[PDB]
RNA sequence: GUUAUCCGGAAUGAUUGGGCGUAAAGCGUCUGUAGGUGGCUUUUUAAGUCCGCCGUCAAAUCCCAGGGCUCAACCCUGGACAG
RNA sequence: AGGUGGUGCAUGGCUGUCGUCAGCUCGUGCCGUAAGGUGUUGGGUUAAGUCCCGCAACGAGCGCAACCCUCGUGUUUAGUUGC
């Protein structure tokens, strides 16, 4: 059967939004467009400037709040050792490009980076991690179990990991998954962090879904 | 009387959580596990085929201590492990002679597995078939003749071997039983 | 060391008789004695040697510092057991015995963890801040956990000496100790096989009096052994 | 390397070494002739049985101990368990 | 480059369906040579493997229910553009 993205299931309950602004219905389309353009840019930049210097860059999410004057981008990020340490700190080097994209009329932009303390208690990061290890042609069993380890030693109450595709380049696709601890998906009161990631291998695509349960 | 909360939290901290404490201790028990057989047995459900792995595994020290155990799981790894744990609680000792061999000739019976062991001269090594040979070898028996007659099931042959070498009487003990000095029976 | 037994007191408490001759295990024919009115009479000269070796091993075991369980689940023996254990300061099972108490320890002990949380809850008085469903539920948990964990609730770790009443009804106790490498010191009536116990004392089933006699001699041995282990460590 | 032949593995014709309630397999049931096996005690005999000694079972081969072709295969000397 | 060109039997995502049916399983133990079983069955009761008794099983997890929205009764507060 189909589940609901357990994100979207608690909305205005145990989960906030990401884009925090308001607009009159007409402008709403344009504004939406604008968010998309910068989320795209800021994803690209960091991808190319960190994977050139060979590291694992968690970009956990991007919150955008628009105020009439200044629009503010808050990057939740797991290891900004790759964005700060470089000489043109990501702050300025991005501030310039993003401010090129959206517009500079009546809008000036501010970037702020936040350190998400426990990187393995965030699904998105973890999934990118498994993505790396699988792109490296490690067997998926090992990958899964390492992830479970890292996470549970990183402070987590429950986790469910699911990997789907042609696993191990084998010709017939399948679905492998592991539940660990306790994952209520139906309890709305449960703080649930989900994420969806896609992987490009020699043998084609691989989906990863990760569920993580942080308590009630 | 000390308070209930701190003493029960003492038995709580001394019995450690299985979600915060990882597992590798087993080479501290001075043992080695050998996977004899891996099979995929199946339960069948309205959905389809529900696949499990059976593992037949034997443990020894190669020093004169051996046991068998059988386990079942979804993945090779977990089955293997349960197999190990089961064997470790089933384990026995094989009577050895100064040259590392059997006191005497013996047969054994389990199911349709029949097993024949007889001692060998030093320097002949262990000649046998799969179950019997891995069990023997893992016990540390250096020189033995063995043949399994009757069936071939890996598992029953393992068990059988164990029943064989369990009923092995060592001379000191037959001298103790009969109530006769060693030198008299030697003759 | 000596113990308190004579043919006269064993006669008094009524140990020497056992179940009808249609009910008997011939496995016990080696040490039975006579048969009267369709009721069996069991040897007391065997009973005394076994009761002495029982109290002696009980004494050595207490003095070295080993831990004791007692078991019987009958209606009368249950009332005698709470008091036997309290007088000897040991662990007991009187109420319904749960399969797996010994062999499956891990899960048993988690069940103890949550029982301890229930015991802190109840005395804290934080069960007054609940819905009525929550309080009656917490009280189900309590009722059971008292029946099952009451006599063992002190003991942490695996018990290495187990004492038992009437092995006929107690099959699982015997099985679990057979399995785990634990000695059983057990009461035999004319119907039960002398396989299942390490030291098996010819005894009486139906009599509260026989139970009282042999259990009191035994708990007296546990108590003097308790003074000797309070001395040696 | 492939094919043919034979023994093995094959306890798959089984003395050592299997089976016959349901897997191949107990005559439909008895009576009984040949044949096989058959209780206890003492004595006899000595056909089996056992132990010693002798004759023989050719030489070559196999087995043990030396020797000769530079080694080995091969040849030569001596001797013997089996049965 | 571009392909709404081939392969949904090479795939991810996404969705239907049996069915909003009450099921599906796992850990430790115990029974069985083993596949497996027990737990989950029995007596009651529920919209429900809901819940309670009993039972070599004791617990847990995903389901159910609940926490979420809207409509039903009241109270406090706020009064324009609505009264
Ligand atoms: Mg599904
Ligand atoms: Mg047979
Ligand atoms: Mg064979
Ligand atoms: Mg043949
Ligand atoms: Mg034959
Ligand atoms: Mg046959
Ligand atoms: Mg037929
Ligand atoms: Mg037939
Ligand atoms: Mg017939
Ligand atoms: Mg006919
Ligand atoms: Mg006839
Ligand atoms: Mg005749
Ligand atoms: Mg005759
Ligand atoms: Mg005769
Ligand atoms: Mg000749
Ligand atoms: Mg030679
Ligand atoms: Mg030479
Ligand atoms: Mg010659
Ligand atoms: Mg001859
Ligand atoms: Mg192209
Ligand atoms: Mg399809
Ligand atoms: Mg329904
Ligand atoms: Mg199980
Ligand atoms: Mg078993
Ligand atoms: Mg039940
Ligand atoms: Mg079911
Ligand atoms: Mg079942
Ligand atoms: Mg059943
Ligand atoms: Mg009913
Ligand atoms: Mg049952
Ligand atoms: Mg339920
Ligand atoms: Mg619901
Ligand atoms: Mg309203």
């Amino acid at each position: 059967g189909q589940k609901i993205n357990p994100l979207g299931f608690r909305l205005g309950t145990t989960q906030s939004h990401y884009s925090l602004w308001f607009s009159q219905p007409k402008n709403y389309a344009e504004g939406l467009q604008e968010d998309q353009k910068i989320r795209d840019c800021i994803k690209n930049y960091v991808q190319k400037n960190t994977k050139t210097s060979s590291g694992v860059e968690g970009i956990a999410r991007i919150e955008i709040q628009k105020r009439i004057d200044l629009i503010q981008v808050i990057i939740h990020m797991g290891f900004p050792k790759l964005l700060i340490e470089n000489r043109p700190q990501g702050v300025e080097d991005l501030k310039i490009n993003v401010q090129k994209e959206l517009n500079c009329v009546n809008r000036k932009l501010n970037i702020a980076i936040t350190r998400i303390a426990k990187p393995y208690g965030d699904p998105n990061i973890l999934a990118e991690f498994i993505a790396g290890q699988l792109k490296s042609r490690v067997s998926f069993r090992k990958a899964m179990k390492k992830a479970i380890e890292l996470t549970e030693q990183a402070d987590t109450k429950g986790i469910q990991i699911q990997i789907a595709g042609r696993i191990d380049g084998k010709e017939i696709a399948r679905i492998e998954w592991i539940r660990e601890g306790r994952v209520p998906l139906q309890t709305i009161r449960a703080k649930i962090d989900y994420c969806a990631y896609t992987v490009r291998t020699i043998y084609g695509v691989l989906g990863i879904k990760i569920w993580i349960f942080m308590g009630e | 009387l000390g308070n209930d909360v701190y003493a029960m939290d003492s038995k709580i901290k001394k019995a450690t959580g299985f979600g915060s404490k990882s597992k590798k201790e087993k080479i501290r028990d001075g043992f080695e596990e050998n996977v004899v057989q891996v099979r995929r047995v199946t339960k069948v459900v309205k959905g389809g085929k529900h696949m499990r792995f059976r593992a037949i595994v034997v443990v020894g020290d190669k020093k004169g201590q051996v046991g068998v155990g059988v386990g079942k799981a979804k993945e090779v790894v977990s089955a293997v492990q349960k197999a190990a744990v089961d064997a470790r609680r089933n384990i026995i000792t094989v009577p050895m002679t100064k040259y590392l061999t059997f006191p005497h000739r013996n047969e054994a019976d389990y199911g349709a597995a029949r097993v024949m062991l007889r001692p060998a001269a030093p320097g002949t090594g262990v000649i046998a078939g799969g179950a019997v040979r891995t069990v023997l070898e893992m016990a540390g028996v250096e020189n033995a003749l063995g043949k399994q007659l009757g069936s071939n099931n890996a598992l029953n042959n393992a068990r059988a071997t164990i029943v064989a070498v369990q009923t092995m009487r060592q001379f000191s003990d037959v001298a103790r039983d009969r109530g006769i000095p060693m030198e008299e029976l030697w003759k | 060391r000596y113990w308190n037994i004579n043919l006269e007191e064993m006669m008094e408490a009524g140990v020497h008789f056992g179940h009808g001759t249609r009910k008997w295990n011939p496995r016990m024919s080696p040490y039975i004695s006579a048969k009267c009115k369709g009721i069996h009479i069991i040897n007391l000269t065997r009973t005394a040697r076994f009761l002495s070796e029982a109290c002696d091993l009980v004494f050595d075991a207490s003095s070295r510092g080993k831990q004791f369980l007692i078991v019987g689940t009958k209606n009368k023996a249950a009332d005698s057991v709470a008091r036997a254990a309290i007088r000897a300061r040991c662990h007991y099972v009187n109420k319904k015995w749960l399969g797996g108490m010994l062999t499956n320890w891990s899960t048993t002990e988690t069940r103890l963890h949550k029982f301890r949380d229930l015991r802190m809850e109840q005395t804290a008085g934080r069960l007054a801040r609940l819905p009525k469903r929550d309080a009656a539920v917490v009280k189900r948990q309590l009722s059971h956990l008292q029946t099952y964990l009451g006599g063992i609730k002190y003991m942490t770790g695996l018990p290495d000496i187990v004492i038992i009443v009437d092995q006929q009804e107690e099959y699982t106790a015997l099985r679990e100790c057979i399995t785990l490498g634990i000695p059983t010191i057990c009461l035999i009536d004319t119907n039960c096989n002398p396989d299942l116990a390490d030291i098996s004392i010819p005894a009486n089933d139906d009599a509260i009096a026989s139970i009282r006699l042999i259990l009191t001699k035994l708990v007296f041995a546990i108590c003097e052994g308790r003074s000797s282990y309070i001395r040696n460590p």
